[PDB]
């Protein structure tokens, strides 16, 4: 539990941009294995992650450091590449979102404080 | 080893 | 060239740590599909990437911005998750190397 | 589509 300037940047600049992205919709809430017909999803992906959870964690001061939050973004993208087929559209959507994420992390203010 | 969300 | 603080950091901190890491050896050179019995590899992965390529690029000032080196690290790790079976050891190795990549990139100086 | 063939498991 902290507020830092890098966490505020991950919340208000990085997450805000990804959330609104036209490819974001499959990532805004936990993967619903039942709705989507994916009875194997929880057998392959042991640490489900989604932007909903990351956003809420940011609002409830769950993270102590930015890096912890960046790690959750990474798990979410990684789950998607691991579980889905190479040819599924969701893989392209994840890769596009993940490039923005890396671009925006590159401009994160670097006085790590609060 | 996957089952996936749909291909294109 | 002068090398921006960011590419300096990617070279002297990020690549420094990954290059010598005990999980690094499968990533140090381009995936050799013939050596590894992997006739489908280039069918699935259209942009192969590896640490040798990125290390050489950082050494020869091939890069204009950090974000472009960072993308190459990302492609390398993503290739690996996309091609390989979830249960493969290589997947666990890549996940460990990628966490270090992100930890370090959390402390990369500002641009400019 | 799907996961290639891979490098080996554990």
């Amino acid at each position: 539990g902290r507020v830092t300037n890098q966490l505020q940047y991950l919340h208000k600049v990085v997450m805000k941009a990804l959330w609104k992205h036209q490819f974001a919709w499959p990532f805004r809430q936990p993967v619903d294995a039942v709705k989507l017909g994916l009875p194997d999803y929880h057998k392959i992906i042991k640490q489900p992650m989604d932007m909903g959870t990351i956003k809420r964690r940011l609002e409830n001061n769950y993270y102590w450091a930015a890096s912890e939050c960046m790690q959750d973004f990474n798990t979410m993208f990684t789950n998607c590449y691991i579980y889905n087929k190479p040819t599924d559209d969701i893989v392209l959507m994840a890769q596009t979102l993940e490039k923005i994420f890396l671009q925006k992390v590159a401009s994160m203010p670097q006085e790590e404080q609060e | 080893k996957g089952l996936g969300k749909g291909g294109a």
